[PDB]
């Protein structure tokens, strides 16, 4: 892995050593470099996972995420260019160097073979994520917002902590692969049952659950463009990635205790859908969009089968790639009229049009239009589901609608109805935000094509 | 509205359980109620883009081709024999009425094709029949070999393609071959 | 005397038909005048602002702003828990939560119930 | 280029194409219609029977 | 191009306004222009027979009346002008509406396929930007001290002088811009 | 629709019942059926790929309807006779069905005639 | 910045601040009850649909009906031109209601009559060879099937 | 190059043409241009391809993997043996994916192909079909996204324990 | 090729349904001053329209003659 | 209608609004940018007609009839077509013909 | 249609002309309905819809009752049409 990591670390120095007006530039070569070089992980054996040493190894699971990772750098830096450019040189390396620790961080938690390994970095992802959004953000409540994602997290993975210790103490090992491969069930006990609730509420509180979702909101209306993207992209899809490592060993007492947080998130993704229809910030909507899809994936994790789960991470990715992509397109109309209030702008098809055609793709893969890898994802869920209920379609397709009625509506209006006379600062779209636009659509629109690559190890 | 009523219709024939008589209705509307639309675009470019029939009169010789098209249409669509509406409609209540049916279902079919003769009577008489209601300036100019050709197309399917197809179709029913003359 | 029309909420009352149209009073023409005043006062200023060779830019509406700030700011510093509050949040929040808790384990039960009895179909269920 | 200029209230100009055309395929509908009928009637292929004989199908009688 | 509106719609105008409702919706009603003629002069008449009511409070009550019974007789789908709110085609060109300012924004070489009009709009941009400061004070002085109290704008008092907030007027988009 | 009328506003006894015909049994009256032939076989069936709602004692004429409409072609108008065959045994079949529909109804009332001798 | 909007007012000092805040008449203003909900200063606008302004003013929004420095309202996003209209009906909402539920109802008890009287034919069942067709409706051909047998009539 | 034996097909029975018409076939003559632009074409360019191809013929092989103990003979917590009873089981689970599969495409082949005697005609892959599916849900549905060659065995000892309790 | 409008005077109420409708309030007391502005509807080629009838039966006579043209073609030819 | 000053205003709006549509009319030319592909007259009623023709459905049936030939013989299953429906009659192989020997009645 | 000022005009005092209260001698451009004819409010209500119908566009009853003049109507309708010649 460390073909990977070690030029990651270098980006640092190179970063640092640059000059000041190739930055930007050094930094995206060598990241898009980085991220050819993470194709190669692609490459998984069906029945065994990677394992290239002791402390690292790789799956169909990681793969993917690390590949999402080390594209996600670039395209931040890019998004990240035009409001930094009034910087001093230190403090827009600092940022860069935020970014680069970040994507370290969750390379390593992705390939992380032991738990607390992963705890360690897992956690450690807030820093550079808590500094981004306290210390670039551009409104007042971005130090409220910082204070509630780190303490909501905090909060969840401190428990986490203590759990795997108690398990390194009880059965020997915290890897994966020993955890798997012994993986003794668990017995309904209250001891047993606090056990797997300690393992679970981490990874619940950062996939953003129904009641523990608050500090979400906050944090993507508040964090700059690039912390938005990693938030939206790769740090949710922790948690997923956390819950399907650690399910293996909480087997029996998951068809227990599944149930308040199945009924949580079934719930609730209709509820965050009928909230998006309501929002007035458009950045808001997002995130919103964002909690219901990730709560169809937290149900298809504690589904625990095999289709679940493949839908799990094909809905992981294909997510993660469509938030960002609406991230930045929020974020270059705020650049634009300075505001994130959702009837400010309007008709901007007329003054931007191949904006406005990103737009509509970015929609129509939100509202997972087949043969959207984000549909397959969602639709695998919806079989889980129905296999594991046939009522849950009830819920499911009333989500589905809603998703697609907000969707078409902030399309609606933003980029339909007579434009608004008094702004006069809207100008041709720069070829750099196109370019952010294009780089975030082909590669979804690609991997339909070959979907094996995203269905995750259970295919 | 016309359309929704004979896809209505189609899915009467598909509760009838004849489904291939349903197919043959799609086939036969697609021709007629496209040509109808056709129609309707080209008295509403004419007039300036008025849609309401009651700006709209006395264009039966202001525009012969569309009055023709749209007389043919009609007749088709409120299944003149030996018309494309013929080889699917009259079939479709055929079957409807010689088979185990809800009686309120048949019912509602039979007032159904009254009121489809009662609108295209309605687009008829209010639209090509009487006297010039349109705004003074008259523009009408259906002279376009586009819109000409186009129309005719459609005009010659709806006039041809029911027996054409009826006839080379494979016999995929057993006929109602024997029914009373009422 | 035909039948008069019911107004309801999503079908309001027609300024023709308000019954207060047709009874006016000099205090009511002077709120009308003082209405069209401020409306005038504000129409003013927007197009000073927006005929402005000079400017470049969004003509920041306090309104806009201050419903956002509204819709979204002030609405927890402006709660108190009422029994009306209270009771409706217990309600929307934990009741549909319980309602599907009780369908759902009701349909799981019933299904696990039928698989130990032998007695569900499951010939092709081979794709979970 | 004015092929036909409008008129203000008056019946608009009609080119021969249009009447010859229309009328040609009126014609063509009708002659379908009166043709297919003289070759094909659709009317009945036997008229509706009814079996009045008893012994015809069960004349027990007791 | 629409007049400001004033605090009150007086009893005339709202008459007025009935008068030219009702007889819309009979047109309605009456699709055939000899009947609609033949029922609009009667509508004609029964407005002349209390066209002279002196007392304020019947007029008003015959208003009412009137209304109510238009409310009972209007048509349910009455004729809407193609162009007009609740048309067919209202607003249908709207996307096609460009404002001016876009023009600011283009690439020289586009501003180069067109020379001749820019040089217009640089003109036109010139006599704006002079003229901005006389409308300013000319709004200052003909405004009284409490404020505006109507939207109606003034005329250019003096030659020389453009017409006080006209810019957006004058260089709104053509109706059918295409 | 008279038919239904007498089942409806009528005696519904005396009226057959479409889905429990045919209630008396075959023997009763008719002192000698025939076994109703079938001139095709279960294999022709099955090689002309016959809709199994086409497949019945008429199925022959459709075969050979089907044989020359295929030997026919291009030329569509080739076949009248043997439509016209095959239309003329869906009416003979149709004309059965209404005998038997009658033949129930004359035993129902038979029976109604029974259940009155005893008073 | 006391343009923000405040607490729900209890003093007609506070009234009037108020009123001059969200550039409405003093008398016209009226905030939300005080139950909790959290609107506080908010006016309670009337709940009229944009689709009721009349389009004929210019409007500083156009598309919105919306003048510029105009109080908002509250579910103004709700009272949109392309979402929920709430403009005056020719018929009674009341008697709408009444008679599409009537229509629906007496429909669908009609239906159900047609389900307990069906229409049908004066005819037979058809009848099937080879035991209607036993072996091909996918009758198991090693199970001996009842020996249908249909007799001329 | 597909087995028969592994993808059967009932033997091609294509009624021969009676024309009983004076009219040309257009379908024969349509066929024969098709033949004439298109086939002969594509017929020579394969041709050219398969000379280059047989130019320079290479082999490449089909991995055999020797039957290695399975996780009934392997001891607890030895993890060696556990690993490669585990990869055995997952790659036969693979197989037996491959093997519903193959029964699967049977059953689609045998209903196109029949046409309207579907019903009747298929019976026999349906048959096949519906005890693969059975056997192939017994020994893998349920076992859960964490499915292990341990918990495999324990359902099959579950379900024998169910079959003793039966025979009482 | 300037449009040119047709003589005001030209328009007459006369031998038009408008003087039906103008009689009819001149017995009750009325008077319709728009009649002329509506004549132009009712006059000129716009006058004589088909009915419903005539309408559908369009090019009915010579589908007729061309159906007797070929019917007696069939019927010579054996 | 119009005060004195409500005319006035919108006299001189209506003659800067006519002046600004005026000036919105472009001059006597359209400055273009300045052989690309020769063109000489390339007989567009029929070369062309058939050049469109062969790049629009020659080339695609080529490229699909060997895509076909690649995808059949590929995988087994990749093309199953209706049994050919067997009516009585001569088989081109099993040469098999039956009759039902009308066993029927004939008049109608 | 260009609807060029001129058209305008004499579509407007065509449907004047057609206008039996109004007398076709005196009908000027300029002739205030009100004042210089004998119109009175209906009159102008009347007026301003043949207009609208003869033009085929809507004048709203603020910006309508103001006309009182042929040439405002011309002018008006030039100015919605977007007529500068």
């Amino acid at each position: 892995m460390l073909k990977i990591i070690i030029p990651t670390t270098m980006l640092l120095p190179m970063t640092w050593m640059s000059k000041h007006n190739m930055i930007w530039i050094n930094a995206t070569v060598h990241s898009l470099l980085i991220s050819l070089i993470s194709l190669s992980l692609l490459n998984q054996l069906g029945e065994n996972s990677l394992n290239f040493s002791l402390t690292f190894f790789s799956d169909s699971l990681s793969a993917p995420l690390l590949v999402l990772t080390t594209w996600l750098l670039p395209l931040m830096l890019m998004a990240s260019q035009s409001h930094l450019s009034k910087e001093t040189t230190t403090r827009k390396k600092l940022y860069i160097t935020m970014l680069i620790l970040l994507q370290l961080f969750l390379i390593m938690t992705f390939t992380a073979t032991e738990l607390i390994l992963f705890y360690i970095l897992f956690e450690a992802t807030l820093v550079p994520t808590l500094i981004i959004i306290t210390r670039w953000g551009n409104q007042t409540e971005r130090l409220n917002a910082g204070l509630y994602f780190l303490f909501y997290t905090l909060a969840g993975s401190l428990p986490l902590l203590v759990a795997l210790v108690y398990i390194q103490n009880t059965t020997g090992s915290l890897n994966f692969l020993i955890i798997h491969y012994w993986s003794h069930p668990l017995s309904n006990s209250w001891s047993n049952i606090f056990m797997w609730l300690a393992c679970i509420m981490a990874f619940m509180v950062k996939m953003p659950l129904y009641g523990l979702h608050l500090w979400l909101p906050k944090a993507h209306v508040e964090a700059p463009i690039a912390g938005s993207m990693v938030l939206a992209a790769v740090l949710l899809k922790l948690g997923g990635y956390g819950m399907m490592r650690i399910t293996t060993i909480l087997n029996p007492l998951t068809n227990y205790m599944a149930y308040p947080f199945l009924m949580l998130s079934m719930w609730g993704m209709i509820m965050t859908s009928s909230i998006c229809l309501r929002q007035t910030d458009l950045k808001s909507l997002i995130a919103y969009s964002s909690v219901s899809h990730m709560a169809l994936v937290i149900v298809a994790i504690m589904i625990q089968t095999p289709w679940s789960f493949m839908g799990a991470t094909a809905l992981m990715i294909a997510h993660g790639l469509t938030s960002s992509m609406l991230f930045c397109l929020a974020n270059t109309n705020y650049e634009r009229v300075h505001s994130r209030t959702m009837i400010l702008a309007r008709g901007l098809q007329t003054l931007l049009p191949l904006m406005a055609t990103w737009w509509l793709m970015a929609s129509l893969t939100n509202l997972a239009l087949p043969p959207s890898i984000n549909l397959i994802g969602e639709l695998f869920i919806i079989t889980a589901s129905f296999s594991w209920s046939n009522i849950t379609i009830i819920l499911m397709g009333m989500n589905m609608m809603i998703t697609a009625l907000y969707s078409l509506y902030m399309l609606i209006t933003t980029q339909r109805g007579k434009y608004t006379h008094h702004i006069n600062n809207i100008k041709a779209s720069f070829t750099r935000e196109n370019a952010l636009m294009a780089l975030h659509i082909l590669p979804l629109l690609l991997l339909t094509l070959n979907p094996k690559m995203i269905l995750g190890p259970l295919y | 509205f016309s359309t929704s009523s004979q896809l209505g219709l189609m899915m009467v024939t598909i509760g009838i359980n004849q489904p291939h008589l349903a197919f043959l209705h799609i086939c036969m509307h697609a021709f007629f109620k496209a040509m109808l639309f056709m129609c309707s675009g080209s008295i509403i470019h004419s007039l300036n883009d008025e849609q309401d029939i009651r700006k709209m009169g006395g264009l039966y010789k202001a525009m012969p081709f569309t009055t023709t098209a749209l007389i043919i249409g009609s007749l088709a669509l409120t299944g003149m024999p030996y018309l494309t509406g013929f080889y699917s409609k009259d079939l479709i209540i055929e079957a409807v009425n010689m088979s185990y049916t809800n009686a309120w279902a048949l019912l509602m079919t039979l007032i159904a094709t009254s009121l489809t003769a009662a609108y295209s009577t309605r687009i008829i008489f209010f639209a090509f029949l009487g006297k010039p209601r349109f705004p003074p300036l008259v523009l009408i100019n259906e002279n376009n070999p586009l819109l000409i050709n186009s129309i005719k197309r459609l005009l010659i399917g709806s006039i041809f393609a029911g027996f054409i197809i009826s006839n080379n179709i494979p016999p995929m029913t057993v006929p109602n071959t024997t029914m009373p003359l009422y | 005397s035909f039948p008069k029309y019911k107004p309801s909420r999503l079908a309001t009352l027609p300024a023709t038909l308000d019954p207060a149209e047709y009874d006016i009073s000099p205090e009511t023409r002077k709120a009308q005048a003082e209405r069209l005043a401020i409306r005038s006062r504000l129409k003013r200023e927007y197009l000073l602002q927006y005929n402005d060779p000079n400017r470049l830019g969004v003509i920041e509406d306090p309104a806009l702003i201050r419903w956002t700030y509204a819709r979204s700011a002030n609405i927890y510093p402006n709660f108190r828990p009422t029994p009306k509050t209270s009771l409706l949040g217990a309600l929307f929040g934990i009741g549909p939560l319980f309602f599907w808790y009780y369908v759902f384990k009701t349909d799981r039960d019933k299904k696990e119930k039928l698989i130990q009895e032998g007695k569900l179909d499951q010939t092709f269920n081979i794709s979970y | 280029g004015v092929h036909i200029e409008p008129r203000y209230r008056q019946f608009p100009q009609l080119t021969r194409s249009q009447l010859i055309q229309a009328e040609f395929f009126s014609a063509t509908m009708w002659f379908w219609i009166l043709w297919r009928f003289w070759h094909d009637s659709d009317a009945v292929l036997g008229h509706f029977p009814y079996p009045d004989p008893s012994q015809w199908t069960d004349e027990e009688l007791g | 191009a629409f007049s400001a509106p004033a605090a009150y719609l007086t009893h005339q105008q709202k008459v007025l306004r009935l008068y030219k409702r009702a007889l819309r919706h009979l047109e309605s009603w009456c699709v055939h222009r000899d009947k609609y003629r033949y029922f609009a002069c009667l509508m004609r008449a029964r407005f002349d027979e209390h066209k002279n009511e002196k007392d304020m409070v019947k007029a008003t009550q015959l208003l009412r009346q009137a209304e109510e019974e238009f409310w009972y007789g209007q048509h349910p789908q009455p004729y809407i002008f193609p162009e007009s709110p609740g048309g067919t085609s209202y607003e249908r060109y709207e996307c096609y509406k460009v404002p001016e300012w876009c023009l600011d924004d283009w690439h020289p070489s586009e501003k180069a396929m067109y020379p001749d009009y820019f040089a217009k709009r640089e003109q036109w941009k010139r006599l704006r930007r002079e003229s901005w400061e006389r409308e300013v004070k000319q709004l200052q002085e003909e405004t009284p001290p409490g404020g505006p109290r109507t939207e109606a704008l003034p005329p250019a008092r003096k030659e020389g002088d453009l017409p006080p907030l006209w810019w957006h007027i004058v260089t709104r988009p053509r109706e059918r811009p295409m | 629709g008279a038919h239904l009328a007498r089942r409806y506003l009528g005696d519904a006894s005396k009226e057959p019942d479409p889905l429990r015909m045919p209630t008396f049994p075959p023997d009763y009256g008719f002192p000698e059926r025939k076994e109703r032939e079938m001139v095709a076989t279960q294999q022709e069936m099955n090689d002309a790929q016959l809709m199994l709602q086409q497949r019945d004692y008429c199925a022959h004429y459709l075969i050979q309807l089907l044989k020359c409409k295929r030997d026919s072609f291009p030329n569509f108008l080739a076949c009248k006779h043997e439509q016209h065959d095959w239309d003329y045994c869906e009416h003979l079949d149709y004309v059965k069905r209404m005998k038997e529909f009658e033949r129930e109804r004359r035993l129902l009332q038979r029976k109604k005639r029974r259940e009155q001798r005893e008073a | 910045k006391d343009m923000f909007p405040g607490p729900y007012p209890k003093t007609p000092e506070e009234r009037a601040a108020a009123a001059k805040k969200y550039n409405m008449r003093v008398e016209d203003y009226e905030p939300y009850p005080d139950d909790g909900m959290g609107y506080g200063d908010y006016p309670k606008l009337p709940d009229r649909s944009q689709q009721e302004r009349d389009p004929w003013y210019d409007w500083d929004h156009p598309d919105l009906r919306l003048n510029w420095g105009e109080p908002i309202h509250w579910d103004l996003d709700m009272y949109i031109r392309n979402r929920v209209d709430t403009s005056p009906t020719p018929v009674s909402w009341n008697t709408m209601c009444k008679h599409l539920f009537g229509f629906v109802a007496f429909m669908l008890f009609m239906f159900w009559v047609g389900e307990i009287y069906p229409s049908y034919q004066p005819v037979g069942p058809k009848q099937y060879p080879y035991n209607d067709l036993y072996l091909e409706r996918g009758g198991d051909p090693t199970k001996e099937p009842e020996p249908v047998v249909h007799y001329e009539i | 190059s597909w087995d028969k034996d592994v993808y059967p097909e009932p033997p091609r029975r294509t009624p021969a043409p009676a024309p009983q018409t004076s009219l040309p076939n257009p379908v024969t003559y349509l066929t024969k241009i098709f033949d004439l632009l298109v086939d002969r074409p594509v017929t020579l360019a394969r041709e050219f391809i398969e000379q280059q191809h047989a130019k320079n013929r290479y082999y490449y092989y089909h991995r055999e993997f020797r039957r290695v103990p399975d996780i009934t003979e392997c001891e607890e917590k030895d993890i060696l043996c556990m690993f490669e009873a585990e990869m055995q089981w997952r790659r036969d689970y693979k197989v037996d994916q491959e093997i519903v599969n193959i029964i699967q495409e049977r059953l689609k082949a045998c209903q196109q192909r029949e046409g309207e005697s579907y019903r009747q005609n298929c019976a026999k892959e349906l048959e096949q079909f519906t005890q693969v599916s059975k056997a192939f849900q017994d020994r893998y549905s349920d076992l859960g996204a964490h499915y292990s060659a341990r918990k495999c065995l324990a359902k099959q000892k579950q379900r024998m324990l169910a079959e003793r309790k039966a025979a009482k | 090729s300037k449009m040119e409008l047709p003589d005001y005077k030209q328009w007459k109420i006369e031998g038009t349904p408008l003087e039906t409708v103008q009689e009819k309030l001149a017995a009750r007391g009325l008077r319709d001053p728009w009649g002329r502005n509506e004549a132009w509807r009712y006059s000129g080629g716009f006058a004589n329209n088909v009915s419903f009838v005539g309408a559908l039966l369009k090019g009915f006579k010579w589908g007729f003659a061309a159906f007797v043209v070929a019917v007696g073609a069939e019927y010579y030819l054996e | 209608g119009y005060t004195p000053d409500e005319k006035l205003r919108l006299q001189q709006l209506r003659e800067l609004r006519r002046r600004w549509l005026k000036d919105q009319e472009l001059s006597p030319r359209e400055p273009v940018l300045p052989l690309q592909d020769g063109a000489p007259w390339v007989i567009y009623k029929t070369y062309r007609h058939s050049i469109f023709a062969v790049t629009h459905v020659l080339i695609p049936v080529w490229i699909i009839h060997y895509y076909l030939k690649y995808h059949v013989t590929a995988k087994p299953y990749t093309v199953v077509e209706r049994k050919p429906r067997i009516f009585p009659g001569d088989t081109i192989l099993e040469t098999g013909e039956v009759i039902p020997l009308m066993k029927e009645f004939p008049d109608q | 249609p260009p609807l060029t000022l001129e058209a305008i005009k004499d579509r407007v005092l065509y449907v004047l002309k057609l206008y039996d209260k109004i007398d076709p001698e005196k009908l000027s451009v300029n002739s205030h309905f009100m004042k210089d004819l004998g119109l009175d409010s209906l009159d102008q209500v009347e007026i301003i819809m043949a207009m609208e119908d003869e033009f085929g566009f809507e004048i709203p009853d603020i910006d309508a009752e103001k006309l009182m003049c042929p040439q405002e109507i011309v002018d008006y309708i030039a100015d919605k049409k977007d007529v500068y010649e």
